């Protein structure tokens, strides 16, 4: 199988299928440990497995690959990446990777990478010929993002007045000043879902800390 | 020889105005068909509205500069025709206004201005007397073709869109938006 479907599933069906295939007493451990054991058993069986995620490099090239669904936890399921392919493909932190993953052997406890079929939703050779982010020229928000869905939702009002107060454009720097108990979280999730509804093309990411 | 320059300036102004008109028509028709279409991209609709307004501003400016070019070429043609006409039959004209033209060199500013005003009143009364009978005429023989090809007056389509006046801040922001549009469409 692939890590994509394994990660985004409740542990119920995961543990049931692990027991049906049969690994161990696979109830009292972490979800990452369960996934690691299932992947180890599948690799021992002999079937090839794909892998995908987001890559990060340490200060010595000891590359790791995490998953967005698991909130970038440093679990055993993270894919090990040696500096050799990092230098060969000229990749850096933040490059989405997907391809064949090498099962771990003796001497290491992390899944390795056999080959990469694509990088950041692009061919590995095509994505190499790209400039860094800081080499671009900033420009004002030419395009306009409208929070009006057009369906006349009864709860859409909080978004509507926003368009009457603060227009939203692509590539702008937004700040919100809010005291505690101001309903800012619901406003932010309303904005996020309105963006996902009106503009499905643009990639939406919502970051939460502490 | 500035008449030919004015003529070609009017010609290219008309060409640019036609280009702006047809591109505005294309933009408005595609905006209307997208409105009638099943697509619901609100960002596309907003950017199309921006395109429509900037194209309307460009059409208005093109009409304004075309009107300026047309009045300039008409003034140049009138000046040249009157200059050769006075070089042809100016002595009789001066004789007809002799009682207020003798010794113009030594006349003071007020006297010269009053004499000029009286001469203008005399020629104005002559012109109105001539126009009372309504004697139909045609264009000047030497430059009839230019007058015919530029028209007696610009068409309504060039003034109906030019009846709206923009504040200077509006002109500046529209110029910036047009520059941004050109920069974004060049790539
Ligand atoms: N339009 C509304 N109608 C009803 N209740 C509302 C409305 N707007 C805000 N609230 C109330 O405001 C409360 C504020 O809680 P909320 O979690 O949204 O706060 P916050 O400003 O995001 O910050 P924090 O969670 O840190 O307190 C909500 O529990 C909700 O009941
Ligand atoms: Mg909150």
């Amino acid at each position: 199988m692939n890590l994509t479907e394994l990660k985004n599933t409740p542990v119920s069906e995961l543990i049931t299928l692990g027991e049906n295939m049969g690994l161990e007493n696979l109830a009292r451990m972490r979800k990452q440990d369960i996934i690691f054991a299932i992947l180890k058993q599948h690799a021992k069986s002999g079937e090839d497995i794909f892998g995908d995620g987001v890559l990060e490099i340490l200060q010595d090239g000891f590359g790791f690959l995490r998953s967005a669904d698991s909130s970038y936890l440093a679990g055993p399921d993270d894919i090990y990446v040696s500096p050799s392919q990092i230098r060969r493909f000229n990749l850096r932190t933040g490059d989405t990777i997907s391809g064949k993953i090498r099962p771990p052997k003796e001497g290491e406890r992390y899944f390795a990478l056999l080959k990469v079929n694509e990088v950041n939703f692009d061919k590995p050779e095509n994505a190499r010929n790209k400039i860094l982010f800081e080499n671009l020229t900033p420009l004002h928000a030419n395009s306009r993002l409208r929070m009006e869905r057009g369906n006349g939702s009864t709860e859409d009002l909080t978004a509507r007045v926003l368009d009457l107060a603060s227009p939203i454009g692509r590539g702008q720097r937004g700040l919100i000043v809010a005291p505690p108990k101001a309903g800012k979280t619901m406003l932010l999730q309303n904005i996020a879902q309105s963006i996902a509804y009106n503009h499905p093309d643009c990639v939406l990411m919502v970051l939460l800390i502490d | 020889t500035a008449l030919q320059q004015a003529f070609d300036t009017c010609q290219n102004n008309k060409a640019a105005w036609l280009q702006r008109k047809n591109e505005l028509a294309a933009a408005e028709q595609e905006y209307l068909r997208l409105l009638s279409g099943e697509g619901r991209n609100v960002s596309r609709l907003d950017e199309l509205r921006n395109i429509i307004e900037v194209r309307k501003w460009q059409v208005n400016q093109a009409a304004g500069r075309y009107i300026r070019s047309h009045e300039a070429v008409q003034h140049i043609s009138i000046r040249d025709r009157l200059n050769d006409f006075m070089q042809q039959h100016g002595t009789a004209l001066a004789a007809a206004l002799a009682p207020e033209l003798m010794g113009y060199s030594e006349l003071t500013a007020i006297a010269r201005n009053c004499a000029i005003q009286r001469a203008t009143d005399a020629l104005r009364e002559a012109l109105l007397s001539w126009l009372a009978k309504g004697e139909k005429i045609n264009y000047s023989a030497q430059d009839s073709d230019i007058l015919t090809t530029i028209g007696f007056r610009p068409d309504v389509a060039s003034v109906d869109d030019s009846r709206e006046k923009f504040t200077p801040a509006q002109n500046m922001i529209f110029s910036r938006k047009s520059a941004q549009l050109a920069s974004r469409q060049s790539v």
